[PDB]
């Protein structure tokens, strides 16, 4: 055998074992989710408080691309940052040439092609992150999830990390119970709950909640962080549901 | 055709005493027959008890001073915070200026 | 046995990485089919959306390469999209350089030559995909040309690709034995799509709803994909006969 | 970025070049193709092994025109052959026609193709080509000629030969039938006889591909006016033309 | 990365040998024998074609003997394809020298440069060496008639009579026995053929399985002529020496 | 470009590729260098398994780098040509910029520098060659003899030998060569060099090459008969 | 890039192109000039890009021949690659992009004309890389003399024989009235569904009259210093 | 095989650790720093008696105020010395002054880790860099192929290093004179050397503010050897 | 085992062993402590020596007038990274006339370290860093690891036996955070913190190394007799 030692090598199955091994690194990471709503998207993430010595609110994991796209990821944090840095260059050159801000589907492929390129050669390592991202463009709201292989699809709801199955189950219920749609402010509250419910799969260390959102009405189509009263309101809603 | 140099006027003056030294310079900045500023300093403290002024084309003057100030900073990093002597600073400035021998800084420098 | 890891010959004159790239083709477990009419070329493919959280509109293995050319892929979506982007670029560059729209067969050859390079050069792996190009060419008429990881390509009267490809192939073979002709003798593209779906149902032995299928149609001067409602309308017509 | 800057083909302790030998083994598996040289022409022929009956075998051309007076056929890996034909056509222009204002003679074009195949035997990060070519052609000063080209880059001129699946038997058949007084029509007849032995299934103009290097064809030129330009000596026989010769077989 | 698949062609063995060079020489030992004999008034080059087929075109063929310029020729032993790469380089180098100095290149200078190219492939680049051994036969106004040989190591040496390829051990013994310094071209022709006739792996030595060439001063007054023998000319010289 | 680090360290602190290059030198034909009071003599072995050779045109074992310096070697023959070429070029370059020919120490230092560079450069193997460089500096009558090796180290020697069976001939020179009183004349220096080779060679016919270098660019190679006279003289004195 | 060569041949010319019923015809004169001197009295200005695409050239003689051959070479390779007969728009696009890249320093002014699966086509290309479409076009130093005739006599729905007459009449106007043009009239007819017919020296209205005297010298007239046989053989 | 810039499970670079073993095989070199100067001394170690020992150059001048002694694969040190000399002279050109001993050592140590897959392997030689400047006075540095350098009051490198270092631990004090330091190097060298110590197989050198860097003659060192033997027999 | 030859290879459980072996080099390194209040930030570092005749390896490096770090692991790798930080701080000043934010400093280091863990040929950095600084948003303390992970903290410690000092700071969190406008008391808290990581050895005059930055205090390093106050 030895088919799993090098990247870009097909096994007799037709599989790239190195990419599958990168997925294990993603499964090891903290939980992160994405929720598509009426006129936008909501992102949320689990931040494990390793120590009292960590400064609260000052280790931000969710990243903005351009002014209208939000990105969150689970797995190797540095790999995610590298991916977002590329995303920003891709979005910058699009706007430079075509004037309009990059559409979300267009942006999704730019990342997809870049991640896929890292499964083509043995001189590079696959990305150790699944990335949930999206925003608002001319055609409305979009949510995407991108994997180490380069595979991505559009999503109504998306989840990845150690508590992905718990989060996926909770997301599937929202899609069933709200066929006509979910509002932006509601999605923020639900996002908090799902992170708290997904924390049951990582309950040794207590955690810190972090939420962001894009909405045509609430944020004027731009990416913003959820802070202050609106954040505490979402935490209280989540606290009430677990008990 | 584009001319990359300009004359910002002004004048500077250095005198050395026994245990001291002065470096003076007027604060007027001009182009042609117009006044740009009545107070635009061009004599700078560069650290290590070195004062510098690069009079002539102000853009090149600012660029040079900026680069020498930075040279002093990296001299400290690379040589254990050693004080840059005035004679060493002078030689360092020669290399800055001659570095652009074929597209010069149009300035008369005094430290 | 490092001769199985990179694209160099084995003692029996084989390229194992190329052979394993063929097995990656069926990793999605999707079957595709392509047929030609008088004025058109129709391509159909199964659509499987297992996860409830997926946005089904974004789940697609059919691509619009140029205005005239369409492409369906059998294989993983990352490699599929890699191939699609390159084909789009090549088709656009061809038009700019040579002053006319790139033919379906010429694009197929170009993508096949690119695939061949990955089988000979070591640092590049083959793509685990089979690309089926379709159009109504202005010189050659209705056209179907298919490319694989080996760098092989050829034109087709009709074709099929996927896990249950052989069952679909013989189903089509038996039809053309009977009809005695190279195509589907039918005026409108609507009925050529109905033929394609009907014969896939017979071969695979499964029934299809509007969301179980994905359809692409090539006519003169444009290629387009059908919506769920366009397919539903098409499924009704089959049931009422 | 390509970091395979080293040879993937090397000498083994016994003195064998493994990858070349294995490439020749790939050629052995390939479908039979042959070439016969006559006094007033050359014939090259092969079987069109169809991958599927739904596939249009007309679109896949195993016999290719390289220059108006030179043609080529192969046995082995089809994709490798295709790109060699592309490179062979281009090199005929860049390294000859754009210099001398005329098409290269058979031996020199063959030499350029061999050089390309030799480099794939020694250059970094590549395998040899998995094909053997037969190149038939004509030029003013050398007349008619037939060459074989192997994965190693070696080439040999032949009166007649065969390569691929049933080459051992086919070469024996040609030794009995070949003489130095053969006319072109006689060589086509022998080619069809030789090929029937190796072919198993259907044997007709649709399953057989055959081209000749013979007299000039003014009708195939496309224009008139210039007396010196008399047309291509390469001609691909049609499906109908083959079937006519199969009746009086 | 790619390190995993590197053969490391340009390294030493524990014994201080170059693996790839030694294995390339092993390859060459299976190639058709080629002999060079230097006489006082000319040079002979004889070479045995590799197992000929009856349907091979013999008259319009070139496998063993190649012309580098008007005064220099080479006999090949090993991979023909590899030899042609080196031959075209040697042909160009000879024309560069003529262009620069307006004089035909001295034989040794051409040999050294061609041997230096082979050396390069054993010391750097990570590529396999050229699986070829040459016998150089040429003339210049400094040293007169000269025979050299080069091999994949890039080492070259001068000879009075030498063989390369198959059965060199047996061939060199026979040459050492019958060769003498005051020899003529016509005698050297007879020695070359007799040696091949005994060392050959074939049943009998025939015209269609040979390549032959001479470099004489047999032209009119103080000038050198290269003769690459035709099939019929080999047939005649084979009968004239009483081999067939 | 081919980048692979071929020369690297091993757990025990050795660079095997450099050490295996020394084995190639040990395989090569013997070479000896002996320096007298007013001269240096370079002796070289030629193996006698090669008959039917053409000694006119066969590359000589001793090479002139400039009119006043010579270089002999042991090991791979093809490798030695590359070092000699580089050295000859550097010799002309030195005359061009310094307006003075190279010293023997400088030329040695340059050749040794090249050899070293090939021990820590990517994509290359070390030179399988050790050299003996000898001659006289410009306007100087003091004899110079240096040695180099694949690793890159170089040093000066009163007398030295390299190649196959070099440890035997080094043993001979160690007791026969006196530091306080070196060979006073050319004849004495040549005789000691021939004597030392006769411990190893086999026969004193066309197996031994001798080259004598004297001050002010005075270099000459001895013929067969001239060398044979030394062989005949030594053997008659031996029978005692 | 070198800003012109005066030594470089740059012939005066009259080349034209006329569209008709079932195809297109091009024509040209046959004078090549060096300054005021007539270098070639019967050169061929009609070039073949492909079998059924032909190209008339004016301006810098070396640039028109070189650019037409290069594109013709690449068109042949393109035709073999695509298994299709080459199109006029492909030659047009490849020519203009080449010429534009060199910013006019390649002084090639061309009338391109031919037939292909799309139909019959007629274009003109200027040295700087601009292209024009038309039913009738003229270039060269005698373009104004030719265009005057074309503007006077051209109509829609010309027959084959009418187009040849109009084209050659336009070239004749250049021959007589323009000093840069002269000698003969070449023509090439490209009809749809037929082979293109090249009519070298279609008209020869400028034949040299009999000389008044023969200037054959008595043998031995020229004084000689040395004779010697030259060796061409090996 | 395996990468050149690879880490071991313990957290060390394989190649750097292996180069250190090569340095242990090398000949001994000792350095001692005092307020009156810095002394450098080496074991020459001729492989044969025919080798002219005066051509063994294991002590080297970098500038007038900086000297250098080496141990290990001494051929590797040539490019390090070349770099050091250029760095020293270049700094004088740019700043019209002598360059600090520490800054010089840092410049040399920057080359050390510039290897991988830049040069193909680390250096197989350790350097003792001794010098003087106005700021920090007399200094002695030990520069390894790991890119690390320590300042030392006294230091021994080479085959007899661990035995010599233990001896330097006891003998060194802050009030050592230059003459005392010279004898101390000779004393310790004679203890760890295989062959018997003399002026031909051992070399001394020093650097002082006044006279700069000086390699001692064989006549001068011979007297110091004789002075050393007499003093040990005197008690 | 089979998946630790180079950095480009993942293990079956999704681990990068070459990165983990680089992390191991930090644990072997000497202890260093970082902590901050609202007004000031402090670095305390235990320097290590080869023997009694050698000097003590300098652990703290200055990057700008308002920023600097302490190191633990491969010192040459710290020199490379600190040099990169010096340039980035300097680029921010020359181009934007702007002092580089401590958070951006961390982001830049993260991205530099990451590139070395995804490409063939190269290797991960073998050093951990503690960056302190004072910018427009007050005092800051960062912890850099060569995996790429950078973390902002009130206090922390890295190196051998760093768990002792880290536990102390976790207990003392509420006390030392409010030491505002008092440098000497914040240092005292740091010196007491590093003392929880000592075994057999104690803090001497040429062993201890302290650095501080704050509101009206440029980044300055204290060594030798200047740290005798805190023993
Ligand atoms: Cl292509």
């Amino acid at each position: 055998t030895g088919y799993d030692l090098s990247n870009s090598v097909f096994s007799p199955d037709g599989r790239n074992f190195q990419v599958e091994y990168a997925v294990k690194a993603v499964e090891n990471g903290t939980t992160s989710i994405g929720i598509k709503c009426n006129d936008g998207v909501v992102f949320a993430v689990e931040k494990l408080i390793t120590s009292k010595l960590l400064v609260p609110q000052k280790n931000v994991k969710i990243q903005v691309v351009d002014r209208h796209i939000g990105c969150v990821y689970s797995g190797l944090i540095p790999d995610g940052r590298h991916l977002v840095n590329r995303g920003r260059e891709e979005a910058a050159s699009f706007k430079k040439l075509y004037k309009t801000p990059i559409p979300i589907p267009a942006f999704a492929d730019r990342l997809g092609q870049y991640v896929q390129a890292h499964t083509l050669y043995n001189s590079v390592r696959p990305f150790g992150v699944s990335t949930i991202f999206g925003g608002v463009d001319k055609n409305g709201a979009h949510l995407y999830m991108l994997e180490p292989s380069g595979s991505y699809w559009g999503y109504k709801g998306a989840a990845t990390g150690k508590g992905r199955q718990s989060a996926k189950a909770e997301l599937e219920k929202l899609v069933d119970h709200h066929p006509e749609g979910l509002s932006a402010r509601e999605a923020v509250k639900q996002a908090a709950k799902i992170i708290y419910l997904a924390h049951e799969d990582n309950k040794e260390k207590d955690f810190e909640l972090e939420i962001s959102w894009c909405s045509l009405s609430e944020t004027n189509g731009l990416h913003k962080f959820v802070k202050g009263d609106l954040l505490q309101e979402a935490i209280d809603f989540a606290q009430k549901e677990i008990n | 055709q584009f001319n990359p140099y300009g004359d910002n006027g002004g004048t500077i003056l250095g005198i050395a005493g026994e245990d001291f030294a002065v470096l003076a310079g007027d604060t007027r900045n001009i182009t042609d027959y117009s006044i740009n500023s009545r107070y635009e300093p061009k004599v700078f403290d560069c650290g290590d008890n070195i004062v510098m002024s690069a009079n002539g084309f102000a853009a090149d003057g600012d660029a040079l001073v900026k680069r020498f100030k930075n040279s002093v900073k990296w001299y400290h990093f690379d040589h254990n915070d050693k004080k840059l002597s005035i004679n060493s600073a002078a030689r360092n400035i020669q290399h800055l200026l001659y570095g652009k021998r074929f597209f010069p800084y149009y300035v008369h420098t005094i430290i | 046995g490092y001769d199985r890891h990179i694209t160099i010959f084995s003692p029996e004159g084989r390229l194992y990485q190329v052979e394993y790239a063929f097995k990656a083709t069926n990793q999605t477990n999707i079957n595709s089919l392509a047929v030609r009419g008088k004025d058109c070329t129709v391509v159909i493919s199964q659509k499987k959306v297992p996860d409830k959280l997926l946005d089904p509109t974004t789940v697609s293995y059919i691509f619009c390469i140029s205005r005239t050319i369409g492409m369906v892929v059998n294989g993983p979506i990352p490699d599929a999209r890699n191939a699609a982007l390159r084909a789009k670029a090549e088709a656009a560059e061809f038009r700019y350089k040579y002053g006319y729209d790139m033919p379906c067969d010429v694009l197929a050859k170009r993508m096949a030559n690119l695939s061949q390079i990955y089988t000979q050069r070591a640092y590049m792996r083959p793509l685990g995909v089979i690309l089926t190009f379709v159009s109504v060419d202005e010189e050659l008429g209705p056209s179907i040309y298919k490319t694989d990881p080996a760098g092989y390509y050829v034109g087709y009267k009709a074709t099929a690709t996927g896990p249950k490809q052989q069952e679909i192939t013989t189903n089509l073979e038996n039809h053309f034995k009977k009809s005695k002709i190279d195509h589907i003798n039918e005026e409108s593209w609507e009925k050529v799509v109905e033929f394609a779906i009907t014969h896939m149902i017979d071969a695979l032995g499964t029934e299809f709803s509007k969301n179980d299928l994905e359809v692409g149609v090539a006519t003169k001067d444009k290629f387009f994909t059908l919506s769920a409602e366009n397919i539903e309308e098409r499924l009704v017509a089959i049931a009422e006969q | 970025t390509d970091r395979y800057s080293f040879s993937l083909t090397t000498f083994s302790p016994s003195g064998k070049l493994g990858q070349i030998d294995y490439a020749l083994t790939a050629v052995k598996q390939g479908v039979t193709s042959l070439g016969i040289k006559a006094t007033n022409g050359v014939v090259i022929a092969t079987e069109k092994k169809s991958s599927s009956p739904l596939a249009m075998s007309e679109t896949l051309s195993k016999v290719s025109l390289l220059t108006p007076d030179i043609g080529a056929v192969y046995s082995g890996m089809g994709p490798d052959y295709r790109v060699l034909v592309d490179k062979s056509r281009k090199v005929a222009h860049t390294s000859y026609k754009r210099i001398y204002g005329e098409y290269p003679p058979t031996k020199l074009l063959v030499s350029e193709v061999a050089k390309i195949m030799q480099e794939a035997t020694q250059s970094g990060g590549v395998r040899p080509f998995g094909v053997s070519l037969l190149i038939a052609g004509h030029d003013e000063f050398n007349g008619f000629s037939l060459y074989q080209v192997d994965p190693s880059g070696s080439y040999f001129p032949w009166k007649a030969t065969a390569i691929g699946k049933g080459s051992v038997a086919a070469k024996t058949f040609l030794e009995k039938r070949w003489n130095d007084e053969l006319e072109l029509e006689d060589a086509i007849h022998i080619a069809l006889l030789t090929l029937k032995e190796s072919v198993e299934g259907e044997f007709n103009g649709d399953t057989i591909e055959l081209a000749i290097i013979g007299d000039e064809n003014p009708d195939l030129l496309g224009y008139t006016g210039i007396p010196t330009d008399k047309g291509p000596r390469f001609r691909k026989l049609t499906s109908q033309e083959i079937n006519d010769r199969l009746e009086a077989l | 990365g790619s390190r995993r698949y590197d053969s490391r062609t340009t390294i030493f063995s524990p014994e201080g040998r170059l693996y790839q060079v030694e294995y390339a020489l092993e390859s060459i030992s299976h190639a058709g024998t080629a002999i060079g004999i230097m006489a006082s008034d000319g040079i002979v080059l004889a070479a045995e074609r590799k197992v000929t087929s009856t349907l091979l075109e013999q008259d319009t063929s070139t496998e063993k003997l190649y012309k580098l310029n008007d005064k220099i020729a080479v006999a090949v032993a090993g991979l023909t394809a590899d030899a042609e790469i080196l031959i075209n380089t040697a042909r160009i180098h000879a024309q560069n020298y003529l262009k620069t100095y307006n004089e035909d290149i001295p034989v040794e200078i051409l040999v050294r440069r061609l041997s230096d190219i082979k050396q390069g492939y054993t010391q750097h680049g990570g590529l396999r060496p050229f699986g070829v051994s040459f016998i150089y036969a040429g003339y210049d106004d400094r040293y007169g008639y000269q025979l050299y040989t080069s091999n994949p190591s890039g080492n070259y040496t001068g000879w009075k009579a030498i063989s390369v390829g198959a059965n060199t051990s047996a061939a060199q013994t026979l040459l050492q026995m019958d060769y003498k310094d005051d020899m003529k071209v016509d005698d050297a022709i007879e020695l070359a053929l007799k040696t091949l006739s005994k060392t050959t792996d074939s049943s009998a030595l025939t015209y269609d399985r040979l390549e032959f060439a001479t470099i004489r001063k047999g032209a009119n007054d103080g000038e050198v002529y290269q003769k690459i023998f035709k099939p019929q000319e080999i047939k005649d010289i084979l009968v004239k020496t009483g081999i067939t | 470009g081919y980048d692979r680090a071929l020369s690297i360290f091993s757990p025990d602190g050795h660079i095997f590729q450099v050490e295996y290059a020394l084995e190639a030198v040990k395989r090569g034909t013997c070479a000896v260098g002996v320096k007298g009071k007013n001269c240096v003599v370079l002796g070289c072995e030629r193996r006698s398994t090669l008959k039917l050779q053409d000694t006119r045109i066969t590359p000589s074992k001793v090479s002139k780098i400039d009119s006043h310096v010579v270089l002999s070697f042991s090991g791979l023959n093809a490798d030695s040509r590359i070092l000699i070429e580089k050295a000859r070029v550097e010799a002309q370059s030195h005359r061009l910029t310094l307006e003075d020919p190279v010293t023997v120490e400088y030329l040695t230092r340059y050749v040794a520098g090249v050899q070293q560079r090939y021990t820590q450069s990517g994509g290359v193997r070390p030179f399988g060659v050790s050299t003996l460089i000898a001659g006289f500096d410009p306007r100087d009558d003091e004899p110079k003899l240096y040695q180099t090796e694949p690793s890159g180290i170089y040093s000066s020697w009163s007398a030295q030998t390299i190649g196959r069976n070099s440890k035997t001939v080094r043993e001979f020179l160690e007791k026969n060569y006196d530091r306080k009183e070196p060979p006073a004349t050319v004849e004495e220096c040549v005789k000691l060099t021939v004597r030392s080779l006769l411990e190893v060679v086999q026969t004193g016919a066309k197996n031994i090459e001798i080259t004598v270098v004297k001050p002010d660019s005075d270099i000459v190679a001895l013929s067969s008969e001239e060398i044979n006279q030394y062989v005949t003289q030594i053997e008659q004195e031996k029978q005692e | 890039n070198s800003h012109t060569q005066p030594k470089a041949t740059s012939t005066g010319a009259t080349i034209v192109g006329v569209k008709f019923n079932n195809g297109v015809v091009i024509a040209a004169d046959t004078r090549s000039t060096q300054g005021p001197i007539v270098a070639d009295k019967n050169c061929a200005k009609l070039h073949r890009i492909s079998p059924k695409i032909w190209c008339a050239g004016a301006g810098t003689a070396a640039d028109t021949e070189a650019v037409t051959q290069l594109i013709g070479s690449n068109i042949e390779l393109h035709s073999l690659y695509t298994s299709r007969e080459p199109r006029v728009v492909s030659a047009l696009q490849m020519l203009k992009q080449h010429l534009f890249k060199y910013q006019g320093h390649i002084g090639a002014y061309l009338i391109v004309a031919g037939v292909d699966p799309t139909g019959s086509h007629l274009f003109s290309i200027h040295a700087h890389g601009s292209t024009d479409v038309g039913y009738y076009l003229s270039l060269g130093s005698g373009s104004l003399a030719a265009m005057a005739v074309l503007e006077s006599h051209w109509k829609q729905d010309l027959t084959k024989e009418e187009a040849i007459k109009l084209a050659s009449d336009a070239i004749q106007a250049g021959i007589w009235n323009d000093l840069g043009s002269g000698s003969n009239v070449d023509v090439c007819v490209m009809e749809i569904g037929k082979d293109a017919e090249y009519l070298r020296n279609y008209l020869t209205p400028n034949v040299r009259e009999e000389k008044q005297k023969s200037y054959k010298f008595p043998r031995g007239t020229t004084a000689v210093l040395k004779e010697s046989i030259v060796n061409i053989c090996d | 095989d395996r990468g050149v810039s690879t880490f071991s499970p313990e957290g060390r670079l394989f190649q750097v650790e292996y180069s250190l073993e090569a340095i242990k095989l090398g000949s001994t070199a000792i350095g001692i720093a005092t307020k009156e100067g810095v002394v450098l001394g080496v074991e020459k170690r001729a492989t044969s008696p025919l080798l002219e020992s005066d051509s063994i150059e294991k002590i080297v001048e970098i500038d007038r105020h900086i000297g250098c002694a080496m141990s290990g694969l001494t051929a590797d040190a040539r490019s390090m010395i070349e770099h050091a000399r250029t760095a020293a002279v270049t700094h004088n050109l740019y700043y019209d002054e002598d360059i600090n001993v520490e800054s010089l050592t840092q410049s040399v140590c920057d080359l050390a880790l510039r290897f991988g897959e830049l040069m193909s392997r680390p250096f197989g030689v350790a350097l003792l860099i001794a010098g003087h400047d106005a700021d920090d006075g007399y200094q002695l540095f030990h520069a390894e192929p790991s890119g690390t350098f320590y300042r030392y009051n006294a230091k021994a490198i080479g085959s007899g290093s661990e035995g010599a270092q233990a001896e330097l631990l006891n003998e060194w004090h802050s009030s050592l004179t230059l003459k005392e330091a010279e004898l101390l190097v000779l004393k310790i060298l004679k203890q760890v050397m295989e062959e018997k110590l003399d002026e031909n197989n051992a070399q001394l050198s020093c650097i002082t503010k006044q006279d700069g860097f000086k390699i001692y003659d064989n006549e001068k060192t011979a007297e110091l050897i004789k002075e050393l033997k007499e003093k040990e027999a005197a008690e | 085992n089979n998946y630790d030859g180079d950095t480009v290879t993942f293990s079956p459980t999704g681990r990068l062993f070459q990165v983990e072996y680089a992390l191991e080099a930090i644990k072997q390194g000497s202890v260093t402590v970082g902590l901050r209040s609202n007004t000031h930030a402090v670095l305390v570092a235990l320097k290590r020596n080869a023997d009694e005749l050698s000097s003590y390896q300098k652990k703290i490096i200055k990057c700008d007038e308002h920023m600097g770090l302490s190191l633990a692991g491969l010192a040459p790798d710290a020199r490379v990274l600190s040099n990169y930080l010096r340039q980035q701080c300097n680029y921010s000043s020359l181009v934007f006339n702007r002092k580089l934010a401590v958070e951006r400093a961390g982001h830049l280091l993260c991205d530099k370290a990451q590139k070395n863990t995804q490409s063939y040929g190269g290797r991960p950095y073998g050093v951990g860093l503690l960056i302190i600084g004072y910018d427009k948003s007050g005092a800051h303390l960062l912890e850099f690891q060569p995996s790429g992970n950078v973390t902002e903290l009130y206090g922390t410690a890295i190196g051998a036996r760093s768990q002792g000092a880290k536990t102390y700071l976790e207990r003392t969190l509420d006390t030392f955070i409010k030491i505002d406008g008092n440098p000497d008391e914040l240092i005292k808290a740091g010196v007491e913190a590093i003392s929880q990581s000592l075994r057999d050895e104690s803090l001497t005059v040429d062993n201890l190394s302290i650095a501080i930055v704050g509101k009206d205090t440029p980044f300055t390093i204290y060594d030798g007799e200047a740290v005798a106050k805190y023993i």
